[PDB]
């Protein structure tokens, strides 16, 4: 369970550095869109462990 | 080794048309392997080779000579790509994360030092720790000399 | 790449100063170095140990030797050469191994 | 290397240490920087960033147009092809622009000679000692790696080119700033080159010992013994106690 | 923090953000350039001569007296709707910030592009005027650039110039919430839209 | 960081943002870590003393 | 458009801009010379805050010869119809805040650069 909750969790990153790629992440207010995916990526980890 | 030594460090600057040669002092160097059209240039008959120095007389220094072993610096590791293993290397190219190898690592467990390598499995330890041990590793007991 | 010594002689706090004094020019060309040798007190050499260097308190170094190039250059007439080979001019230190 | 600063008036350095190799004369640090946007004042406004040159033994701050003069070039457009390479590019065309409307007075070489000895150490007279003293701090000063002998300036133009050339690629993102802490911009000192620092050192003080020796032995007219001449002791004493 | 409708409507607390933060040209243009003119009525911009003559056929001033070189400014319509911005507010900024030496001509609202044209009046008055020695005698174009690192380097439009950064947020703890006294005698803890 | 030209390691790929680049270490001390996450253990160890 | 300056035909210098009355047309003049020539454009200095870099022409083609580089294989080639491609991320200060791939076609013959 560990293993594919950590498998679903880089599936789930890997998707959105693909919907960063492809120009749909909206960036949220105070802050660019480089904070914006790092937080989001960030979020993702640590919700994850 | 016709003209210029292993020792010499030369990068290729693609994204800014610049070549750099560097032959002096005070650089560091890894020795590392060869790959080319994903296998590496070290073979069995090496390994044989390798086997009877032990025997007689196939040293490291003609494995460097022979082409397989190169001595790539700091500076030239921004240009090349190093795998862990030959494991990497036999990867099929629908699920590849790298097709074109260039250099392999011998055993990554080197890139750790003196005192820090006589942890037993330093990967399942902390970092700190490891420092810690590297630290008093120095202040051991034992037998110094003979 | 050491500059070589060049020399002129000048005796200005003298009557009958010479308009053209005699010169000179020394030159170092070569470097022998021996091995780690130890002078005692009587000036007999010994091959030193690192043992004994450490024993006796002593610094592992082995003698330095160069060869001098000395002309001697007259204005008006030929100069001549003088080689003081093997000249002793002090011990570096050996690194073990 | 090329740095950026958070604080002062310079918005982008870039500094070289350039030695002559395996020589005497120690490492001299050469500077080009620009100038910061924020500076308060109206004629400097529209001027904006602008490059200057920081040279070794001289505590004033010269352009590098002035320095390119001084080097046998008094058309802009052989210093705009020593520098800029492809004549395509529209905003470095721009950003070589404010150096060249602050140097107009300077047009001629010996003028640019005696601009640079005006601002130097112990400045001369009649303009002439002032020349000869930019001459020495061009040959023998700025870049002795790339060469210390005559008519070295076409390959220290070309260099000053290629370095006044990164300072504004970088200045634009299209290169990467350099890195303090990057190792690859980094050299070790081992007992070698260290040893051999020592040996320059007590090399030039037996030298200097000989030569004083030597000196109080030709004035009275007598010669001189070669071993009596090297006190053998400096160089052994100064390894025992450096080590 | 915000009273009245500011604190509870994303729009106004929005309006109070436009009046406090740093808002330059710099936050709001495209670009500049800088054009020579020749004829006002006539220019080498087309796109300029649908509304030119409009603004040039009941003028102000004289159009022989005005300088040749023209300011040319394309504004960004992005940063103009995020800063909540009317144009009438740059031209009377711009006619405060420099006086009657310069005249401004500002493009329709529904246009493609926001385009701007600065002039300067050569006041002939001021042309006869001793004690001018050594003073760096200044060239129109010259001028123009000087004046135009001038606005877009240095004044304001709105806001304050000791505020760099501003984000709007709620808070999601009760410390910076508003704690009232309902009418049963509890506390409630309203979460007020706030500026930081 | 990027220590090296749009790299953490070179063992890695330029412009990659996946978590094996990023420092995320999807193993636990009990199974063992890879070189390079043993190496992003090793950056955020030092952080601490 | 944006324009640049012109070197003289006789020192090489730079060829400010000036403007005559007699004629109402600007020269472009020679300020150490007396070099003089016609304006073919209209603009003397041209900021863009916002520029707008076409940073396709910037990146070297040669970047197809990097082992560093990523490789794709499903991004076909607008101009030869090549497979296999190089993509990666610009280098300037304006792209980081885009996420915005970058392709390279691999084809020596083509080396045709584009943005998906
Ligand atoms: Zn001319
Ligand atoms: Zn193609």
């Amino acid at each position: 369970e560990i293993q594919q909750a950590i498998k679903k969790a880089k599936d789930d990153v890997i998707n959105v550095i693909q919907k960063a790629h492809n120009m749909e992440l909206e960036p949220t207010p105070g802050n660019t869109l480089r904070q914006t995916f790092e937080n989001k990526v960030n979020r993702i980890l640590n919700d994850a462990r | 080794m016709d003209i210029i030594v292993s020792e010499v460090s030369m990068i290729r600057d693609i994204r800014d048309r610049e070549i750099r040669i560097y032959t002096d002092a005070g650089r560091i160097c890894r020795p590392l392997l060869i790959v080319e059209n994903g296998s590496l240039l070290l073979k069995k008959t090496h390994v044989e080779m390798l086997k009877e120095r032990d025997y007689n007389n196939y040293s490291w220094q003609v494995l460097v000579a022979s082409g397989v072993v190169e001595y790539i610096d700091t500076l030239e590791e921004e240009t090349v790509m190093i795998a862990m293993s030959p494991y990497d290397l036999k990867q099929d190219k629908d699920y590849a994360y790298c097709t074109t190898y260039t250099h392999c690592e011998i055993h990554p467990a080197m890139i750790l030092g003196v005192c820090a390598s006589i942890i037993p499995f330093p990967d399942h330890n902390q970092s700190p720790r490891n420092t810690y041990q590297s630290a008093m590793g120095k202040q051991a007991m034992g037998v110094y000399i003979t | 790449d050491s500059p070589a010594i060049e020399l002129q002689a000048e005796a200005q706090h003298t009557s009958g100063e010479v308009e053209t004094p005699p010169r000179f020019s020394l030159k170092f060309e070569q470097i022998y170095l021996s091995k780690p040798t130890h002078w005692e007190k009587d000036g007999s050499p010994s091959p030193m140990m690192p043992n004994e260097a450490r024993l006796r308190n002593l610094t592992y170094s082995a003698p330095l030797y160069v060869d001098i190039t000395k002309t001697k250059n007259v204005e008006g007439l030929d100069p001549v050469e003088t080689q003081h080979q093997k000249t002793f001019i002090g011990k570096i230190p050996i690194m073990l191994r | 290397y090329v740095f950026s600063m958070k604080d002062g008036k310079y918005a982008f350095k870039t500094e070289i240490r350039s030695c002559l190799e395996h020589s005497s004369r120690p490492t001299s640090t050469l500077w080009v920087n620009m100038m910061a946007r924020g500076s308060q004042n109206i004629k400097k406004s529209a001027i904006g960033q602008r490059i200057i040159a920081i040279l070794p033994y001289i505590k004033q701050e010269i352009p590098i147009m002035i320095v390119f003069r001084a080097l046998g070039f008094v058309a802009d457009r052989d210093i705009l092809e020593h520098i800029i390479y492809d004549f395509d590019d529209p905003e470095m065309m721009e950003m070589v622009k404010p150096s060249l409307d602050e140097a107009f007075v300077v047009q001629e070489q010996n003028v640019a000679l005696n601009f640079i000895g005006a601002r130097g150490a112990r400045p001369g007279v009649t303009k002439d000692k002032r020349i000869k003293y930019a001459k020495e701090i061009l040959q023998k000063e700025m870049l002795p790696h790339v060469g210390v002998s005559d008519f070295c300036e076409t390959k220290k133009a070309y260099f000053l080119g290629y370095m006044v050339h990164r300072l504004l690629l970088a200045s634009l993102g299209r290169r990467e700033l350099d890195d303090r802490d990057h190792y690859g911009n980094k050299r070790l000192d081992l007992a070698g080159p260290l040893l051999a620092f020592l040996f320059r050192g007590l090399f030039k003080n037996l030298m200097k010992e000989v030569r004083m020796y030597t000196q109080k032995f030709i004035d009275r007219g007598k010669d001189f013994n070669l071993e009596l001449a090297i006190k053998t002791n400096i160089i052994t004493d100064g390894l025992r106690y450096s080590l | 923090f915000l009273t009245g409708g500011a604190a509870r409507d994303a729009e106004k607390a929005k309006n109070v953000l436009c009046r406090l933060e740093h808002t330059t040209l710099r936050k709001v243009t495209a670009n500049t350039a800088i054009y020579y003119d020749p004829d006002p009525q006539r220019t080498v911009i087309s796109e300029d001569q649908e509304f030119v003559n409009v603004y040039y056929e009941m003028p102000d001033f004289d159009p022989t007296r005005i300088s040749p070189w023209l300011l040319r400014i394309e504004l960004d319509r992005k940063r103009m709707t995020d800063k909540k911005l009317t144009m009438e507010q740059i031209a009377e900024k711009i006619n405060v910030g420099f006086g009657e030496d310069l005249n401004c001509i500002f493009n329709d609202d529904n246009a493609d592009k926001l385009v701007l044209r600065i002039r300067i009046m050569n006041n002939e008055e001021n042309k006869f005027q001793d004690e001018d020695e050594a003073v760096d005698k200044m060239e129109d174009d010259m001028f123009l650039r000087c004046i135009e690192a001038n606005m877009l380097s240095d004044m304001t439009l709105q806001g304050i110039e000791a505020i760099g950064k501003v984000y709007m947020h709620l808070p999601q703890t009760d410390s910076k919430k508003r704690i009232v006294i309902t009418e049963t005698g509890e506390f409630k803890a309203i979460g007020e839209w706030l500026l930081e | 960081p990027y220590g090296f030209r749009k790299r953490t390691l070179p063992h890695f790929i330029k412009d990659d943002y996946g978590p094996e680049s990023r420092g995320f270490v999807e193993n636990s001390y009990l199974a063992g870590l890879t070189p390079s996450e043993f190496y992003f253990h090793a950056m955020g160890g030092r952080e601490g003393l | 458009g944006f324009v640049g300056i012109r070197f003289c035909q006789e020192c090489n210098n730079m060829l400010y801009p000036k403007e005559d009355k007699e004629n109402k047309i600007l020269l472009y003049a020679c300020r150490n010379c007396d070099y003089k020539q016609e304006a073919d454009s209209n603009c003397i200095y041209v900021n863009k805050i916002m520029h707008e870099i076409d940073e396709l022409t910037h990146i070297v083609p040669d970047v197809i010869s990097d082992p560093t580089l990523p490789r794709t294989e499903d991004h076909a080639c607008p101009k030869c119809s090549h497979r296999e491609a190089v993509f990666f991320q610009a280098q300037t200060r304006r792209a980081e805040e885009e996420m915005r791939l970058y392709y390279v076609c691999t084809n020596q013959n083509c080396t045709h650069r584009w943005t998906e």
